[PDB]
């Protein structure tokens, strides 16, 4: 069927005329692709952009023995 | 890799003999077991960026 | 996991939208069809040829 | 995007007379199919939506079909074609690392798996001639194993046992353990291994991927998935399947290793999809051949001579039993196939014992006692020690005093007993299993208390792999003890011991 | 009107019809014209030149040969979305709160199929509840299937009536609640406790739970369905409105005791004690579909039914390997009086683990399994000979393990109309720490009249204060 695959191939071609990312997408592709964008950063965490990382460290104060000896 | 050795020392130092100071030991030398072969996996160097 | 969690949401987009236009470009000929015929017999035609 | 148009020219389109055979009925996933003349028996049918079958019976007029899938696709006056083959699997190396159903597909998504070989699943088990007896050992790095019921390379041993008990945790730790001989140098210390999932959710098959993936034990395995929600001719068809890729490791010279979880899953999606067929039923409605069919499965793991590569096939199959009731129909059908065997029971779970091995009833034909020379030395003895401690030790009443006649030797039980007890996808290895076995035969651990050799194990472990690692170097590569290697040892448990708990 | 069929053969719910052209594929929907009610055919099989054999979703009496029967085009479509919430429905999604229709923008079919394999979410936690038996024993997870085996008269819904009064009042997202099978007046009690409560606002859109009901008053094709409509409506609250919504299922067992009803006059020969042959193929094409996935998270509380107090029978001992946690009840256990009857050496989970349950709580749960089995590897000899002939450490793994059974006794919320007692509710913290203080040995002066049938440990020494 190579009728059917010149058909396939100038109906992709027409796909790759694109202006803002779905053609149809409405009210669809709109709320789904925030309904993901939302779940990747909800049960993994708030990051930023390019902050780097921000923290100190404080380590074990060492104490003394007092011991009167001999 | 920026590490100490020491000397065998799990024997009498337990038996540093204070006033009734037992504690001073028995918590010396549990603090040394934990304290030893977790920053050796700290001390040497961090891995490949 | 951002970048490719929005190549996945645009993929299956893209395939259905080459195979739901499809349907009705196949539906409108009238004239092919007739060409569409006569290779069919040529291809039985082939078909039989090579059998006996 | 150039990944889907360089799918669609890659495509052929080719057409063929085919052979066919119109559908007289559909239901319940039978599908008696007119016509069909020249059709093979298990021959594979396809149906015009893209579905796969399987004709099994043959009849005069009808012909009984099985289908892999769904079906509802399928109503009466369809078109069932021919492809003209026994049904066939992919096979190779190239299928390391991934999840893949009944029929070889994958359901991970890193793509096409690029296979070259297709090898059926209904082949035939080796004969007399082309085996050879069981030389090697076969490490799990559980201490109640490796010690006491060990197991060779190319053995059949079953484990056996109730529902939460241990059976699944048993056959992961194998497969995390092989990982030190798998980055290592020599080519016949590997041990690759396969995973077989009959009548499990996803909800557990996607899991135990993610435990043997951090600690990258997936890079050397296979997983052959039938989940629950699979067709009934799926469960069926599936540790046909994983053994027919256990015999490219085997048929060409490497060693193989593969578990069945589990075989009473893989019976009733041949109760039912034999009754739909209409053959009558035996006993608790089962077949005629369920012997039959866990016996043209379980054959196949050999261990060839040397003359054609010297490679083995072991097997681990798990059988899940009712109440502990090991008098059942389907496993003793099972039990009589294998060469020995592991009770896991659940008061020993309960009470403590864990992994809960039933040591005394866990019999083994020891295949050819390859245990291993330094472990024959230790282990020896405690199987021993072991057993003189079991006859005497279950009053929990006691009326008199025989310190020096009976208690001296329940002492030494307590002291083995606790130390076998392990922890979970932590397992070691085989000199770190002769050093702290040692410091318990030897009567280095009289003198504790049983609530502190738990403790008194991973303090002592740290030491000797830290401090000690020449000393363990020279029992891995000489094999055995020797009289100046057991003297070396006589210091260190002693001078640990020495300062031990201060 | 794509078919026109005439019934030809009925057999109580197995309704034959023959058709001219155009057969409808299995699992469509067929229209009985010339009847009061709705009557609704759903085709199960394909018996040969133009004939289907059909399964009726309400009665079938008073129907006579010829009459005919009109073909839908779909399956069993239910109306879905967030209307829904505080309206009951049937197996065919109409609304029986005599409230009128429910009307949303779009519907969904019965049928569908399970999620794959790279659409599974595999992190686990904790949902503490404030119960003692699950929170230490067995700990429940936030996305996991959940089972509460039991026979008849044990407590498997007085449990899960505590489920709801201590999970969905504090849940955030939404809930779905299906009854399978089990009896009409409790069904009614759920209805006239939830107005009272604030959960159904009968005058506006804050409501928080949707309700499905097929009861044991029914013909057996639609105890056999109603299970996956409530499985539906709690689908679009996970896919496509991506909340966290809890799904109660009481009785599940019915979904397959009403399987092997139809299954006989199909035309099928019987496996083992008198099942349908195809008993867990369909039970894990139903059980497939109860995921948390990577789009939302169903916690799901079946309650399952054991036939004649047995648990190796067909049909509860497929249900096991579907679960996460297990909580196995007794009988002879609530014969003593220990409610919840939980048996604490047979229920389980998979997040019980030193390093996910706290490394704390883990050695007091294996450590308390170890004293329990102890008194029951003993009951041979104390029941023949006494508990005289022991020695001094075996009476002291009995007298201590006596003191945990009855400190796993805790009343509940719902049961303070029966016996008129303070439902109460432990922490997860106090319970660890209430433990170790019977395992330690601190409290063997006590009697074991005070660790009964209290709350938090501090009510045992409490209850021993009072009598002296
Ligand atoms: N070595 C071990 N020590 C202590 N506990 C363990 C060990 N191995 C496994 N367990 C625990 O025992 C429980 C059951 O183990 P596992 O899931 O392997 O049993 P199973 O019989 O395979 O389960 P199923 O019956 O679902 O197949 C798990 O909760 C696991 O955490
Ligand atoms: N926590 C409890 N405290 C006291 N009594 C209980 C408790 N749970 C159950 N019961 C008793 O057991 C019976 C259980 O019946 P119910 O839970 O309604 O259905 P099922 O028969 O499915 O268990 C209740 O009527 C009640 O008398
Ligand atoms: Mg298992
Ligand atoms: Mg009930």
């Amino acid at each position: 069927v190579q009728k059917l695959f010149v058909d396939k191939i100038r109906e992709y071609r027409t796909k790759r005329q694109t202006s803002g990312g779905p053609v149809d997408a409405g009210p669809e592709y709109q709320q789904d692709l925030d309904r993901e964008l939302f779940k990747l950063k909800q049960m993994y965490g708030k990051a930023d952009m390019n902050t780097f990382p921000n923290f100190t460290f404080e380590d074990p104060k060492f104490e003394a023995v007092e011991k009167p000896q001999s | 890799r920026k590490l100490a050795l020491k000397a065998i020392d799990w024997v009498a130092f337990g038996e540093i003999i204070p006033r009734n100071q037992k504690a001073i030991a028995n918590s010396l030398k549990s603090w040394n077991e934990t304290l030893s072969t977790r920053l050796a996996a700290l001390p040497e160097k961090p891995p490949a960026i | 996991s951002v970048q490719n969690m929005m190549r996945q949401k645009e993929q299956e987009h893209m395939i259905r939208w080459v195979e739901k236009h499809v349907v009705q470009s196949i539906s409108a000929q009238q004239e092919k069809e007739t060409i569409a015929k006569c290779i069919a017999d040529l291809k039985l035609l082939a078909k039989k040829a090579q059998a006996q | 995007s150039s990944i889907l148009e360089e799918r669609i020219l890659g495509a052929d389109t080719s057409v063929d007379l085919e052979e066919t055979g119109r559908v007289l009925s559909i239901g319940d996933g039978i599908a008696r199919v007119h016509g069909l003349r020249n059709v093979q028996a298990e021959e594979m049918v396809e149906f015009s939506s893209g579905l796969k079958g399987m004709s099994l019976n043959l009849e005069p007029d009808n012909v009984g079909v099985v289908v892999f899938g769904n079906d509802k696709l399928i109503k009466e006056g369809d078109i069932v074609k021919r492809t003209g083959a026994i049904v066939d699997v992919p096979v190779g190396e190239e299928l390391l690392g991934r999840v893949v159903d009944a029929l070889g597909n994958a359901i991970d998504g890193k793509g096409p798996i690029g296979s070259k070989t297709r090898r059926r699943v209904g082949l035939k088990a080796p004969g007399i001639i082309p085996r050879i007896s069981v030389r090697e050992p076969m490490q799990t790095g559980i201490k109640a194993v490796d010690s006491l019921v060990p197991i060779g390379r190319g053995q059949r041993e079953l484990i056996i046992g109730d529902r939460q008990t241990g059976k699944t945790s048993i056959a992961i730790d194998t497969i995390i353990n092989q990982k030190r001989f798998n980055d290592g140098t020599d080519e016949k210390k590997k041990l690759y291994c396969i995973y077989v999932a009959i009548g499990q959710k996803r909800s557990t098959v996607a899991q135990l991927v993610k435990r043997l993936t951090d600690a990258d034990a997936m890079k050397y395995t296979i997983v052959v998935s039938a989940t629950a929600s699979d067709a009934a001719p799926l469960q069926y068809l599936a540790p046909y399947s994983g053994c027919s890729m256990g015999e490219y490791f085997r048929d060409n010279g490497k060693h193989a290793l593969i578990i069945y979880d589990d075989l009473s899953k893989q019976a009733v999606a041949y109760r039912q999809m034999s009754l739909l067929l209409r053959r009558p039923p035996g006993r608790e409605a089962y077949p005629g051949d369920v012997f039959y069919l866990h016996s043209r499965l379980l054959e196949r793991a050999a261990k060839m001579n040397d003359a054609f590569g010297g490679g083995s096939l072991t097997a681990l199959p798990v059988i899940e039993t009712q109440a502990g009731d090991v008098s059942a129909y389907i496993p003793t059908n099972v039990i009589s196939i294998t060469d020995g065997q592991i009770f896991l029971e659940t008061e020993l779970f309960y009470k403590g014992i864990r992994p809960a091995i039933n040591v005394g009833l866990s019999v083994s034909r020891v295949g050819s006692a390859a245990q291993t020379r330094a472990m024959k030395q230790v282990a020896g003895t405690m199987k021993l020690e072991l057993a003189q401690y079991r006859e005497v030790a279950a009053f929990a009443q006691f009326g008199s005093d025989l310190d020096a006649a009976t208690q001296q030797l329940l002492s030494r039980g307590v002291r083995l007993t606790e130390l076998l007890k392990q922890g979970q996808y932590a397992p070691m290895a085989i000199e770190e299993q002769v050093a702290v076995i040692y410091a318990g035969v030897r009567g280095y651990l009289d003198k504790l208390e049983p609530s502190k050799i738990t403790k008194f194990e991973n303090a002592f472990l740290s030491h000797v792999i830290s401090q000690h690692q020449a000393l363990l170097g020279k029992i891995r590569a000489d094999g055995k003890i020797s009289e100046e290697t057991d003297a070396k040892l006589k210091e260190i448990v002693t001078n640990f011991l020495a300062g031990f708990e201060a | 009107g794509a078919a026109t069929g005439r019934i030809v053969a009925v057999i109580g719910a197995v309704v034959d019809v023959q058709f001219d052209e155009g057969l409808p594929p299995i699992l469509n929907a067929l229209e009985v014209q010339g009847r009061e009610t709705r009557l609704v055919l759903e085709v199960a099989q394909h018996l040969g030149e133009s004939t289907v054999r059909t399964i009726a979703m309400d009665g079938t009496e008073g129907l006579v040969r010829g009459q005919k029967v009109l073909d839908s085009g779909a399956p069993i479509k239910i109306p879905v979305g967030p209307e829904t919430l505080g309206r009951i429905m049937n197996v065919i999604g109409e609304p029986i709160d005599e409230r009128g229709p429910i009307k949303t923008k779009q519907f969904a079919a019965i049928h569908a199929e399970a999620p794959e394999f790279m659409e599974m979410s595999v992190e686990q936690e904790i949902l503490v509840t404030g119960i003692k038996v699950v929170d230490l024993l067995a700990p429940y997870a936030k996305g996991g299937k959940i089972g509460l085996f039991g026979g008849a008269g044990v407590g498997k819904t007085v449990l899960i009536m505590e489920l709801i009064n201590n999970v969905a009042k504090a849940h955030g997202g939404y809930s779905v609640f299906a009854g399978v099978g089990e009896r009409t007046r409790e069904g009614n009690d759920l209805y006239h406790e939830m107005i009272e409560s604030g959960v159904i606002n009968l005058k506006d859109a804050t409501s928080k739970v949707a309700l499905v009901y097929g009861q044991m008053n029914e013909p057996p094709g639609a105890r056999a369905r109603v299970a996956l409509t409530g499985l539906t409506v709690a689908e679009y609250f996970r896919d496509q409105e991506g909340q966290d919504v809890l799904l109660f299922i009481d009785n599940i067992f019915r979904f397959t005791q009403a399987g092997s009803e139809v299954s006989a006059l199909l035309g099928r020969i019987p496996s083992a004690v008198g099942y349908q042959p195809t008993l867990a193929t369909d039970m894990g094409t139903m059980q497939e579909r109860i995921t948390t996935t990577k789009k939302g998270s169903i916690t799901s509380v079946q309650a399952i039914y054991v036939p004649a107090d047995d648990l190796t029978d067909p049909a509860p001992a497929t249900t096991f390997a579907h679960l996460d946690a297990t909580t196995v009840l007794s009988r002879a256990i609530a014969e003593l009086g220990i409610y919840p009857a939980v048996d604490p050496l047979d229920s389980t989970s998979r997040i019980m683990d030193p390093n996910i349950v706290g490394s704390e709580h883990y050695d007091v749960a294996r450590g308390v399994q170890k004293i329990l089995q102890d008194y029951k590897s003993l009951q041979d000899i104390i029941a023949i000979l006494g508990m005289d002939e022991l020695s001094e450490e075996d009476k002291l793994t009995v007298s201590r393990a006596r003191k945990i059974q009855r400190f796993l006794s805790q009343p509940f919320q719902v049961a303070e109309v029966f016996t008129g007692h303070l439902g109460k509710l432990v922490p997860l913290k106090e319970t660890i720490k209430g433990f170790q203080q019977i395992l330690a040995g601190e409290y063997d002066h006590l009697p074991e009249q005070a660790f009964y049938m209290v709350g938090p440990i501090e009510e045992a020494v409490a209850k021993a204060d009072k009598l002296a």
